[PDB]
RNA sequence: AAGGUCACGGCGAGACGAGCCGUUUAUCAUUACGAUAGGUGUCAAGUGGAAGUGCAGUGAUGUAUGCAGCUGAGGCAUCCUAACAGACCCACAGACUUGAAC
RNA sequence: CAUUGAGAGGACCUUUCCCUAGUACGAGAGGACCGGGAAGGACGCACCUCUGGUGUACCAGUUAUCGUGCCCACGGUAAACGCUGGGUAGCCAAGUGCGGAGCGGAUAACUGCUGAAAGCAUCUAAGUAGUAAGCCCACCCCAAGAUGAGUGCUCUCCUA
RNA sequence: UUCACAUCGACGGGAAGGUUUGGCACCUCGAUGUCGGCUCUUCGCCACCUGGGGCUGUAGUAUGUUCCAAGGGUUGGGCUG
RNA sequence: GACAACUCUCUCUAAGGAACUCGGCAAAAUAGCCCCGUAACUUCGGGAGAAGGGGUGCCCCCUCACAAAGGGGGUCGAAGU
């Protein structure tokens, strides 16, 4: 049997992550990926919002593995910061690879927008 | 506040810090013995353990790893054809800190240090 | 005088629960390297107060010394490094030897304060003990960061004493209040305590419930 | 965050092109302005035929704003162009089409300005 | 930042007592480290 | 003597004194204590595709081997190196009065 | 070692919405402070889970040049590192968590209750009730150098 | 509107303050460095705002005034030294 | 040796960009060589490098002198004096 070690937190961080990974599956995310998020939102009769854009960076911190996202809308630069186990996504999609020599795309923000129109 | 740094750093700006760690080193590796304040011993301690340990593996990569840090050229070859029978599972802990009377001048604390 | 009798945990990091409905919340993690065992009850004829006495921590007998681990002997307990009573609204009813508790109480008292001593930030200025302010850094200006005045003139004659002069900030215990428990796990023994408790990962924390 | 001396667009056709934020308007910190406040804008430039001209205070809305923003489920919208929205104090703004994203939330205080949103969201 | 007055015998007295048992207490250190040094297992001093 | 202090290994402690935790047969064994710093081994994490060789290219340059390679003051494991030798302060029952019980 | 706590200190702050209720009140216009519920604001105490700043440990692009014999690969140098991108820990915040309380006792202004001096009256002379962010305790942190130097459960030796 | 005192109070009177402008010139010319800003105080009230109350020419919502109240609070700018 | 506060010599700083202030003082920012264009005024010399805009790194290729430079194509980084 035996007894939990002391640095427990990381063994803890990882049981979430294992049961958030068996109630959903989801890709490996990649600096560059084209991705759409269709996810959950409280009351709103349809509540499957789609997020088409590139991932610019990926912040893998346990339970907080989180993608910030860039893509034009309307004029305007958006960019959003999802996490991936959050129960809410109903499911991600990985579409395209841009194929880019970096890590964290944050040139991508304010280079021309004909860049990041997902 | 220091709080959590633990990059052991000696009297010295950055460049010349790095340097002094270096020609150190190199200087260890020829002799066996030295003698270098107390400091700038377990600052040794840590790079002249990495350089062992890198020559354990002598593939040219990390040959040539040891050959961009260390100041003198045959030192090297020497060294990583020579110890992987030195060390041969010995497995970390390579120097020895063997300590010493301090330094008439500054009474600063002087050490002496060893390879095994 | 506190509401109830309370343990000591230890500081585990934090992280995130993400609560089943969809939202996020920080935590931290409390744990406990060895449980708390009462090791003492004074009533308030044979002393002056009514408190129990729980301790932490068990550790090897060399570690401590001979008028401790005597103390802990006569109540029949194992060793233990840290040692605090809980003072307590004199209704006692406790046998000094070796109570074992647990958490089957603070998920019912689901607001927790806790006791910490916080980290300690050596000899800091006046600009950040006290949150001054700084004087101009350009327009010829001379004195960035100082502490600025004293007093008045003649008349004041002196500075009043506590006055916000610069000096040690931290490493005193502190209190933090009507914080909420958060769902336990008692295999691990773990607490997942939302919120943000007093202390790098490791340090000694009372965790006591609240004093409404 | 709008400091007191910022230029933002405007996510309308109300007339405004950019209009300089006084003193924000409700929560008294006013050092620090976020999405779904007021502010106390006067206009910079216009276009040159809209009864919003050169230099008249009015009232508006910060709809989109280059700080991080938080949410409830745990992302964080972020915008390039601090925008507002001329507003009037009982509802409604004055510029019928409106332009980029916005923030749902603000729904639960400016309906009308979300229904006339191209994307909520 | 210029003294008002010189001190007296008295305290001068005290804080060069002060000074020189500085140098007492670090002494007896020096004497713990010659009677080990006197010759006995330890790794120090080659 | 109980306890200390120094020394020795260091810290989420610290201007220096302070604090706090170590100080080796550094367990071995049937559910918590004896890894302190380094080194090593591994994992998180970061950056982002190493070197050499091959292929495609006239050449810049690409491409495969390859989330590889250099990082590894964070997590555990590991006594490989260092906590060796010591030394010092610390005492003998806590003057004087009545009171009380046996 | 654990500690009571005399004393001392910090904090108990403030707006807008909704329910009460369009109720009472008003010809209507307008539109209740009796109490609840939320959001704030300044402030204060913290903390690194997230977002970020710096991070001269670190990784990568690259300019000019010198050195490693030479090409490749590296190393040095450019008021501290050449200039740039990225960043773990740490420390920070524009981030996050929490906090100003059932509080209870006396009160000031004021409203009183019984009631003579004064065979009416009067909150007062006897005695009592209510009641302020103001006072005290509570809250949170020190604290027996409190020489008034407290408390108790363990130790330590009576061989000279 | 009538009504001296809800509110303003002519004509004249009696005080407290000590901070404006002053009067003396007592200390200080072997020297007591000025205005205004910055930073940091702390205290007073005769109270501007928040706590409670009377009276109101207070229907309510606003008030107007006084009473106890210094625990707190008492913005950001443009112009001028 | 250690690496408190704080003064100086410096690098960076999220979102705003003079709101600081006696005054954008001091920082930061442009900047080289080619190429397009260059206004009000004027003593008609000047203004004028006005303003403003664009390319520029390496490789391959042939031309214009056929010493440079330019034209075409490619490749690389976020960024090419």
């Amino acid at each position: 049997q035996r007894v939990k070690l002391g640095d427990i937190m990381g063994i803890l961080n990882k049981k979430a992550v294992h049961a958030a990974e068996e109630l959903r599956p989801v890709p490996g995310i990649r600096t560059g990926d084209i991705v759409q998020i269709r996810l959950e939102v409280p009351e709103n009769k349809r509540r499957l919002s789609v997020y088409k854009g590139i991932v610019i960076s990926r912040q893998n911190a346990g339970i907080h593995t989180t993608i910030r996202i860039r893509r034009i809308i309307a004029g305007v630069g958006v960019e959003i910061v999802f996490p991936l186990y959050s129960p809410n996504i109903k499911e991600i999609k990985v579409v395209s690879h841009r194929k880019v020599r970096k890590a964290r795309l944050y040139y991508l923000r304010d280079k021309l927008p004909r860049l990041s129109t997902f | 506040m220091k709080h959590g740094r633990k990059i052991h750093r000696l009297s010295r700006p950055a460049d010349q810090r790095r340097a002094l760690l270096r020609g150190l080193t190199t200087q260890l590796l020829k002799h066996g013995r030295i003698k270098t304040t107390r400091a700038k011993a377990s600052a040794m301690r840590k790079y002249v353990d990495k350089m062992i340990t890198l020559a354990k593996e002598g593939s040219l990569h990390k040959r040539r790893q040891a050959l961009g840090f260390i100041y003198e050229k045959q030192i090297v070859h020497a060294l990583f054809a020579e110890v992987p029978e030195r060390y041969g599972d010995r497995n970390g802990g390579y120097t020895r800190i063997i300590r010493t009377l301090p330094r008439r001048g500054d009474n600063a604390p002087m050490a002496y240090i060893e390879l095994v | 005088v506190d509401a109830g009798i309370g343990v000591m945990g230890t500081k585990l990091g934090m992280m995130s629960f993400f609560e089943e409905d969809g939202t996020v919340v920080p935590v931290t993690v409390i744990g406990f390297k060895e449980g708390n065992i009462v090791t003492q009850v004074k009533t308030e004829s044979t002393d002056g107060y009514n408190a129990v006495q729980v301790g932490y921590e068990r550790l090897r007998d060399r570690k401590l010394t001979m008028p401790e681990r005597g103390h802990l002997n006569k109540a029949g307990v194992i060793p233990m490094r840290h040692l605090q009573e809980f003072r307590l609204v004199s209704v006692d009813d406790f046998t000094p030897s070796q109570k074992l508790l647990f958490e089957e109480l603070f998920k019912e008292g689901d607001m927790v304060d806790i006791s910490g001593t916080t980290i300690g930030k050596g000899f800091q200025g006046g600009i950040k003990r006290h949150n001054f302010k700084r004087g101009l850094m350009t327009h010829g200006s001379k004195s960035h960061r100082a502490l600025g005045s004293i007093g008045a003139g003649t008349t004041p004659g002196h500075v009043y004493k506590g006055k916000k002069m610069p000096g040690r900030m931290g490493g005193t215990k502190t209190k933090i209040r009507k914080l909420k428990i958060m769902k336990i796990d008692t295999d691990l023994r773990v607490v997942m305590i939302k919120g943000a408790v007093p202390g790098k990962p490791g340090n000694l924390l009372r965790l006591a419930p609240a004093k409404i | 965050m709008i400091q007191p001396q910022t230029h933002l667009n405007v996510a309308d056709n109300s007339g405004a092109r950019e209009l300089m934020c006084i003193r924000i308007i409700g929560a008294s910190n006013r050092r620090y302005a976020r999405i779904g406040d007021v502010i106390v804008a006067v206009i910079k430039e216009a276009i040159p035929n809209t009864p919003l001209e050169r230099s008249e205070v009015i009232r508006a809305v910060v709809v989109r704003t280059c700080k991080e923003l938080k949410r409830d489920n745990g992302m964080i919208i972020r915008y390039d162009d601090n925008a507002a929205v001329i507003i009037d104090q009982e509802g409604n703004p004055k510029g019928t089409r409106i332009f980029g994203a916005i923030a749902r939330e603000l729904r639960q205080k400016f309906a009308k300005i979300v229904s006339l949103a191209p994307e909520v969201l | 930042a210029v003294p008002k007055k010189r001190t007296s015998i008295y305290k001068k007295r005290i804080r060069k007592n002060i000074w020189k048992k500085k140098g007492y207490w670090a002494a007896l250190k020096a004497f713990s480290l010659a009677k080990s040094l006197s010759t006995g297992n330890s790794k120090s001093f080659f």
